[PDB]
């Protein structure tokens, strides 16, 4: 992540981020749907930054500092290039829909009205059907890629040493290999539970509770498809056990 | 610090998030509960040993078979998560919850956890409940489940005013090193 974005997104929430001069100007109720909005932008910034762990810090320095077999690398990490694309275009977005509503002269004080219009444009059309293609790819890689993981833990000593150095700063104690890729997965289900949330505080504009009501189904859809293909793979599979 | 894992399972009315928040904040969250929870890796010293349990939940996991047991792989203990306002998440634990866990996780053991202990007192509880012709799980209930389910033990925390939790996840990982 970038020292802008953790600081903007350093307190437990959207009231105690903003000036309290500030807080204190709104009602309850919009204090109450701005605590929900700001945790769904405070852990897209940290899923962005776990995928940002898998590519640069796991991925590359296996390849630029072990010999690893070919396609390897691969299988301990799947889709990890075109997850973060999705990703980080949705984080954009949401933190650019948080600039523009910031106050003048303030990069901390800011009210965003409009949210469901933005979530439905991310789960609608190519972008949906991208995020399903990969997540559908991804969590059918998922146990190969641990297996992977512990194979290669077990068996190659520079390999061992590689992750016991880079994962032993305190700032990745909750981010070693397998822990980066169970994070993956259980992305996409906390979506539903944080838009019904902010939904519930967002009944003042009939617009805005009708696009989130829409955002929601269109999410439930997309978790549908996901959980309806998959198909765990197993490294060595026989043909004879898939078709069975 | 040996490396444990600890996941826990529920009903989405059992408030497995809450409890999993409350063990891991450090301060008590005044301001605002958390919609979500990621992961945490606790620091836990147990009986004299040290033990990292990392700790994961699977809310919102719940209506999608495929993608929840992918939480499961190298799980050490189970919380089995019911809350006590809640009879009807009670009855979901021993034909839909506790053989998906005996058929991902054989041999771990499962703690059975009242949630919401609190509520047991409560009067607004007690009336919404009798409306149902139901009542607060009782103690002797939650024990019969958790002896019924071969539960390697039952426990009752409120994550609300934090009793019983700090217990509950010192048994866990008592029950993850055996
Ligand atoms: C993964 C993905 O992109 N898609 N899943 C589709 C679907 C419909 C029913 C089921 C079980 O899965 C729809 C969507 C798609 C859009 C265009 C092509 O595929
Ligand atoms: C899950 C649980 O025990 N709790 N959730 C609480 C809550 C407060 C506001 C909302 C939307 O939900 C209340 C209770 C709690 C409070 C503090 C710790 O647990």
């Amino acid at each position: 992540s970038m020292e802008m974005d953790e600081k903007d997104f350093a307190a437990d929430s959207w009231s105690l981020a903003v000036d309290s001069s500030f807080l204190q100007q709104h009602k309850k109720e919009v204090m109450k749907q701005q605590d929900v909005i700001y945790e769904l932008i405070q852990t897209e910034l940290h899923h962005v930054r776990t995928l940002k762990i898998m590519t640069r810090l796991f991925r590359t320095g296996m390849l630029e500092e072990l010999h690893l077999e070919p396609g390897v690398v691969q299988g301990l990490f799947p889709c990890v290039d075109e997850l973060s694309d999705i990703h980080t275009r949705f984080l954009s977005q949401l933190l650019e829909r948080r600039r523009q509503a910031l106050c003048p002269g303030s990069t901390r004080n800011f009210v965003i009205h409009r949210l469901g219009d933005l979530l439905i444009s991310q789960f609608s059309g190519p972008s949906a059907e991208q995020m399903c293609k990969t997540y559908s790819e991804f969590c059918s890689r998922h146990s190969k890629a641990l297996k992977l993981y512990k194979e290669l833990y077990a068996r190659d000593k520079r390999f061992q040493q590689f992750i016991r150095k880079v994962t032993r700063p305190a700032v990745l104690k909750r981010h070693g290999v397998q822990e980066c890729i169970l994070l993956v997965t259980q992305r996409i289900t906390k979506y539903p539970l944080l838009i019904s949330r902010i939904l519930q505080h967002s009944h003042g504009i009939e617009e805005e509770r009708q696009d989130l009501t829409t955002a929601l189904g269109l999410v439930k859809e997309l978790l549908s498809n996901v959980d309806e293909g998959i198909y765990q793979l197993e490294k060595g599979a026989r043909l004879q056990e898939i078709y069975n | 610090a040996i490396r444990k894992k600890l996941v826990i399972v529920g009903d989405g009315a059992c408030g497995k998030t809450c409890l999993l928040i409350v063990f891991s904040k450090d301060q008590f969250p005044e301001v605002y509960v958390p919609t979500v929870f990621e992961n945490y890796v606790a620091d836990i010293e147990v009986d004299g040993k040290q033990v990292e349990l990392a700790l994961w939940d699977t809310a919102g996991q719940e209506d999608y078979d495929r993608l929840r047991p992918l939480s499961y792989p190298d799980t050490d203990v189970i919380l089995m998560c019911f809350s006590i306002d809640s009879p009807d998440s009670l009855e979901n634990i021993p034909e839909k919850w506790t053989p998906e866990v005996k058929h991902f996780c054989p041999n771990v053991p499962i703690i059975l956890v009242g949630n919401k202990k609190d509520l047991r007192n409560d009067e607004h509880t007690r009336r919404e409940l009798a409306k149902m012709k139901q009542e607060p799980v009782k103690p002797e209930e939650g024990r019969d489940m958790a002896n019924r389910i071969g539960a390697f033990g039952y426990m009752e925390c409120s994550a609300k005013t934090k009793d019983g939790v700090r217990e509950v996840f010192e048994m866990a990982t008592r029950a993850a090193l055996q």
